[PDB]
């Protein structure tokens, strides 16, 4: 339940990517 | 259980086949190509043809073809009646005029159980691009018919005549359609069906 | 009046996924019916319209936008 | 006043309503079959119908559906007031029963040229004026206007 | 419509009385105002009803009518009797149609057997 | 970049558009899409380039130039405020919506006549939310044409959000 809202945006896991597509 | 009948392979390149439908793959399996569905044996395709489901992909096919865009107990002693055919004329056009007269209550006396007894003989325009011979053809025929006697035609090569317009009041009982409530008489107590 | 006596893919669009609450953010908070049809929405006129004229430029990167808020910062990063 | 057109007048409205309670009479026979049955141990010569039609409510092919007590002799009433205006119709006009002319009314019958306006309200307010439901908007009172 | 319908009534008042003067005005005036006279006009077949109406006023003219409650009750479960009695036919014939439909559906118009190549109205009466 | 194509027999294949404008310019990809009911080609297709420099020159040369099967090959290239207006005189014409929103702001669009419940309703098309806001706050519960009119954004719930001045403010830019 709440390990399932925790998780973060997937624009939010963009940013820590270098080819982010 | 096939009946004798040669279902070519899909990759065959396509003799007219009974259902366009099931076909063998690659393999040595049956599929029906519309429901994409596979089966091991004839009979498990008579089941998918028998089946609600292929039914349903056929109805679909069909929906996408137009997004593209009492037969049986017909008795037949295929007796040729007499026809008379005469040329007409009114007013401001010319028109045909065929007189058919039926039997003289000589058989129809073994067969009176109401059954379409009522039904009048019945008149259709068709189009010689479809016999039994596929020879020749580009006219018209004027067929009519009743349910003993046999079929008869008549070769109709001017374009239109007699086509009038609106000719009655616009009354809504279509009968069969609008030619035969149109421009027909069925004399049911002397058996005379006249046509123009 | 009139009774006289004489004498759908319901299942199918849960299958396929569709019919299902949903919302785009950056477009009119809009509403979509289906994830099959708000993934069709990543490629489409007025989405790319949204984006373009934004300020966010178009095609690839910004294929899994919802929010307009955040794509804002990733093309910061871009 | 052409006397023609009064007695003409009258015998449509009197065609009106017997084409009224006669289409009362054939959407629950009832109506009929009740009251005659009645009238039948009053006056004993009176002809009364078939038991079958009667009991399968019915006329000649369809057995209509039957209707409870309250409604049969609401339209009982009506159908009574009906046969009033029927009868005194028919009793005023008991009571009530040459080119140069033409010309001479045809030409007044330019009076008025400049009259904009859609009459369809003789036959129409009275066939509504004796219908079946004429009350409410369009199905709430049987009851006619 | 106040004029057209008194200029009908009118007209077929006295048309209902001699049929003279209105074919004799019409030859006298000239005015696109009676069009109705001629079958063509519409409005002409409601003419065709006023007329004959007056002309049936004229029928009993000088003679009441005496018809009791009983007697107009009666006559209108006869009326009721009577429309049932259409609608019954239209049924029928409703039904034969469909016959009709079904069989014409149902022959093989590939059977053919040709031979040779190329008013009803009154004549659909007896007489 | 991508060209479409059209009045095209399907007799014409793939490999045959393929050597047809690889004689213009170089082709990327061909999308040339074939009907799985009627198992043919449909008689239009879609050839993407390498840039829409030779796109458009394909465009250029190859429009009402190359004769198939006798049928000619055609070649073609391949968000604003809305107010809700309620209680409308009858005497309101288009042209004159036209004209009373023309001083407040420009009009993407004309303005879109619709009756509710006899209640005379418009639509009207903004290019700025801002003279959207003008025409709001001077003809909001105002009397035009003897008849009172009311002046709010139209649905979508309403027009008008926070996201919505953000975004169409960019629009505009
Ligand atoms: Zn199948
Ligand atoms: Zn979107």
């Amino acid at each position: 339940k709440r390990r399932k809202t925790e998780k973060p945006s997937l624009s939010q896991l963009k940013s820590q990517v270098p080819y982010p597509q | 259980l096939s009946k004798g009948e040669n279902v070519p392979y899909t990759f065959q390149d396509e003799q007219v086949r009974s259902n366009p439908y099931i076909y063998k793959n690659h393999s040595g399996k049956l599929v029906c190509k519309l429901c994409n569905t596979m089966h091991m044996s004839w009979s498990s395709v008579e089941r998918h043809l028998g089946g609600k489901k292929h039914g349903l992909n056929v109805l679909r096919r069909g929906i996408s073809i137009e997004k593209s865009s009492d037969f049986r107990q017909q008795q037949k002693i295929i007796e040729a009646k007499q026809s008379l055919k005469n040329n007409g004329t009114i007013p401001g056009s010319v028109g045909l005029a065929i007189q058919v007269n039926y039997s003289s209550e000589v058989k129809e006396n073994s067969v009176d159980s109401d059954d379409k007894a009522k039904v009048p003989p019945l008149i259709r325009i068709v189009s010689g691009l479809e016999l039994s011979d596929t020879k020749q053809k580009g006219k018209k025929f004027l067929v009519i018919a009743y349910e003993p006697f046999e079929n008869i035609a008549i070769e109709l090569p001017p374009n239109e005549i007699l086509f009038s317009e609106n000719n009655d009041m616009d009354n809504n009982n279509d009968g069969v359609d609008e030619l035969n409530k149109k421009c027909t008489f069925w004399d049911a107590i002397s058996k005379l069906y006249y046509v123009q | 009046e009139g009774a006289e006596q004489v004498d759908m893919p319901y299942w199918l669009y849960k299958l396929h996924g569709l019919d299902r609450e949903y919302r785009c953010e950056i477009c009119s908070n809009k509403v979509y019916n289906g994830r099959r049809t708000f993934e069709r929405h990543f490629n489409e006129e007025r989405h790319i319209y949204h984006l373009r004229c934004l300020g966010i430029e178009p095609s690839s990167v910004f294929k899994g936008i919802t929010k307009i808020k955040e794509a804002q910062e990733l093309w910061k990063n871009m | 006043m052409n006397l023609l057109e009064t007695r003409r007048s009258l015998l449509e409205e009197m065609e009106i309503i017997e084409n009224a309670i006669a289409e009362r009479i054939q959407r629950n026979p009832e109506l009929y079959y009740h009251y005659i049955q009645e009238s039948s141990k009053v006056f004993p010569d009176t002809k009364l119908p078939r038991s079958s039609l009667i009991a399968e409510n019915k006329i000649y092919k369809f057995k209509k559906v039957k209707r409870k007590r309250k409604q049969i002799i609401l339209q009982q009433h009506e159908i009574n007031i009906f046969l009033r205006d029927y009868q005194e119709k028919q009793q005023t006009f008991n009571k009530i029963n040459f080119e140069r002319k033409l010309q001479q009314l045809e030409k007044e019958l330019k009076n008025e040229d400049e009259n904009f306006e859609l009459d369809i309200n003789s036959k129409k307010d009275k066939y509504a004026l004796f219908s079946s439901s004429s009350d409410p908007s369009r199905r709430t009172n049987i009851l006619s206007d | 419509s106040r004029r057209d319908m008194e200029v009908i009534k009118l007209t077929a008042r006295y048309y209902a009385k001699d049929k003279s003067i209105v074919e004799q005005m019409i030859s006298k005036d000239g005015e696109a105002r009676l069009n109705f006279m001629n079958s063509s006009h519409p409005l002409h077949k409601t003419f065709t009803d006023f007329v004959a109406q007056y002309k049936r006023v004229y029928s009993f003219t000088g003679q009441e009518i005496k018809k009791s409650k009983r007697t107009i009750l009666d006559n209108c479960f006869e009326r009721t009797q009577y429309w049932e009695f259409e609608k019954d036919k239209d049924r029928e014939h409703d039904k034969l149609v469909e016959l009709c439909k079904i069989q014409f559906a149902a022959i093989p118009w590939d059977k053919f057997t040709q031979v040779a190549k190329f008013d009803l109205e009154q004549m659909r009466l007896r007489r | 970049n991508t060209v479409y194509v059209g009045n095209i027999d399907p007799r014409i294949t793939k490999e045959q558009l393929y050597e047809l404008f690889i004689q213009i310019n170089p082709v990327l990809r061909i999308k040339y899409p074939k009907d799985k009911v009627l198992q043919a080609y449909q008689g239009y297709a879609f050839i993407e380039f390498y840039n829409q420099g030779d796109a458009q020159y394909a465009i250029k040369i190859m429009n009402n130039t190359v004769r198939l099967y006798d049928r000619l090959i055609k070649v073609r290239q391949v968000p604003i405020a809305k107010l809700f207006i309620k209680n409308l005189a009858d005497s309101i014409d288009s042209d004159q919506l036209v004209k009373i929103f023309n001083k407040f702001g420009k009009l993407i669009r004309e303005p879109e006549i619709f009756y509710l419940s006899k209640l005379k309703c418009a639509y009207v098309y903004f290019e700025d939310f801002e003279k959207a806001d003008l025409a709001i706050k001077s003809l909001n519960n105002q009397l035009v044409a003897n008849n009172r009119i009311t002046v709010d954004y139209a649905f979508k719930n309403g027009k008008g959000n926070a996201k919505y001045g953000d975004d169409v403010d960019r629009l505009l830019n």
